[PDB]
């Protein structure tokens, strides 16, 4: 069956630049190759069909080229909304097949995180739970470290972090650190801080709050 | 032009039915290239006319049956070519 | 209007079997083929099989192990994929798509997240997230909402029924002891709050439970 090689797997380009994803067939397939876009948690979306034929509802930024075994999907002037996974699919010989995929990745100007700490809600406490959340928002690069201090002391237990894939609104990244204690363990500590260490600033960004 | 011109009808029916059935017959068969309606039709026309390029053809068994039906009901049906014997007027 | 409707989620115990669906709408022809594509988190798309409702025939991908059986229902315009005897391996999102017999998939379904676990369905708990009393505010302000204790995925967190979209981050859930937990966030101008109501609609298909929670300032 036909094999669709999509390499490189990741493409790093600067905004406004031109980018090219390539798809190679294990055998000549004429122009029976089709392109799909898939954003984080979205479903695939037809971008180009039959290698070059356009599609209505798709930016004129998108174009295709090639025939036989070598195909290229292009984007003129990439942009945040274009951050996704691109796939190629062929309909030359049965059964249709898919490309491994190619993640576009925009490189923008370093941005500092916007930290915000939040006290657990009463609605929750009312159920014996205490979740102190902290947000490290819209930073870049995506590399970042977050620290938890309780009454000035570093905490590592009960902390669950969550990172988001690059954002298609501004090509940035965001993370969610969540320290979860029992109402009890929470009822016996004054202040909770949340420090963010990011390449944008040597000294950490902190946000604290006292329970009283 | 009624006895002959009527054949053009049959021909277009065969060409069409052939395309649909062919795709139906061929899909599921690894390597079959006769798997989309459009070209499935280009094929039927080149089979009926028997131009024979060999850019497309059936691999499954029923595909070949549909093929034979198209060839017979098609070469016959190409009594439309004789219908254009009106150029002898 | 949306053309392929697929059930957001479906839980299944190992060895069990589920029959996914996909109801159509819009234009329909006898040349239409409905396909099914499997997609495990992190990995790409995998063709599973296809069917032609206006005839009923279906073909399946011979590379992978056959765990499905396609069927259609002309009248209701609904295609059914029967997945039998599932295992952790079978857990993933499954999309159905419509192909006009010309080779490409023009439109796709929202996909049905399927989880193969012995765990039990648990609706999520949505707590608010307003700044702490001493949070000096600036040109903008950040509010959010915690969604925990739910299983299996997924959940859809919108803000003000979707009217509030600019400035929202919904972090990927994290699993711990059979229960998922995630948090969404929204940033609006400091002025617009709390004069202008801000709620986070949270939906959990696996339990048919959608909940609203207004985010007002702490007492
Ligand atoms: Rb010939
Ligand atoms: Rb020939
Ligand atoms: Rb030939
Ligand atoms: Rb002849």
């Amino acid at each position: 069956d036909i094999l669709l090689t999509q390499s490189p797997a990741i493409l790093s380009v600067s905004p406004g630049e031109r980018v090219s994803f390539s798809c190679r067939a294990s055998q000549s397939i004429g122009t029976d190759i089709h392109w799909y876009q898939q954003r984080t948690n979205g479903s695939p979306r037809l971008l180009i069909k039959y290698a070059s034929e356009s599609i209505s509802g798709i930016p004129s930024r998108f174009s295709g080229s090639g025939s036989g075994t070598d195909f290229t999907l292009s984007i003129n002037s990439v942009e945040s909304e274009d951050i996704a996974n691109y796939y190629c699919q062929q309909s030359n010989r049965w059964p249709f097949t898919f490309g491994s995929g190619t993640k576009l990745e925009i490189k923008r100007a370093d941005a500092a995180p916007t930290v915000s700490i939040f006290p657990p809600s009463s609605e929750q406490l009312t159920s014996g739970g205490a979740s102190v959340v902290c947000f490290l928002n819209n930073f870049y690069p995506k590399d970042i470290n977050v620290k938890w201090k309780i009454d000035g002391s570093e905490r590592q237990n009960g902390v669950l972090n969550s990172w988001t894939d690059q954002d298609s609104k501004d090509s940035t990244y965001s993370m969610s650190s969540t320290l979860t204690l029992t109402k009890d363990e929470y009822e016996r500590h004054n202040s909770y801080t949340c420090e963010a260490t990011h390449k944008t600033s040597t000294s950490p960004i902190v946000k604290s709050f006292n329970r009283n | 032009w009624r006895a002959a011109g009527a054949a053009t009808v049959l021909l277009v029916i065969v060409l069409l039915a052939g395309s649909y059935l062919a795709v139906l017959a061929e899909r599921g068969a690894p390597g079959a290239q006769l798997i989309t309606y459009p070209r499935a039709l280009w094929w039927s026309v080149e089979t009926a006319t028997t131009v024979g390029y060999g850019d497309l053809y059936p691999v499954t068994l029923w595909g070949r049956c549909v093929a034979v039906v198209v060839m017979v009901a098609g070469i016959t049906s190409f009594g439309l070519v004789t219908a254009a014997l009106a150029t002898w007027f | 209007q949306v053309q392929l409707q697929q059930p957001g989620a479906e839980l299944v115990k190992p060895g069990a079997s589920v029959k996914l669906s996909c109801k159509a709408s819009g234009y329909t022809f006898t040349s239409d083929w409905i396909h099914w594509v499997k997609q495990r988190p992190g990995h790409g798309l995998e063709w599973i099989g296809e069917i032609i409702p206006s005839y009923g025939r279906a073909n399946y991908n011979e590379k992978i192990q056959k765990k499905a059986t396609l069927t259609a229902d002309k009248s209701s315009s609904t295609a059914f994929m029967q997945l039998s005897s599932l295992t952790s391996e079978d857990s993933a999102v499954y999309y159905c798509a419509r192909e006009r017999g010309d080779g490409y998939f023009a439109v796709w379904g929202a996909g049905t997240t399927v989880t193969v676990s012995s765990a039990k369905t648990t609706p999520p708990s949505v707590y608010p997230l307003a700044p702490g009393s001493a949070a000096q505010t600036n040109s903008m302000v950040t509010l959010g909402c915690l969604v925990k204790g739910y299983f299996p995925e997924p959940v859809t967190v919108t803000w003000n029924s979707g009217s509030l979209s600019s400035g929202v981050h919904t972090f990927p859930a994290v699993l711990q002891s059979d229960l998922y937990t995630l948090s969404s966030s929204v940033t609006v101008p400091s002025s617009s709050w709390p004069s202008e109501t801000v709620t986070c609609n949270v939906a959990h298909p696996a339990s048919s439970t959608k909940v609203d929670k207004k985010i007002v300032p702490r007492d």
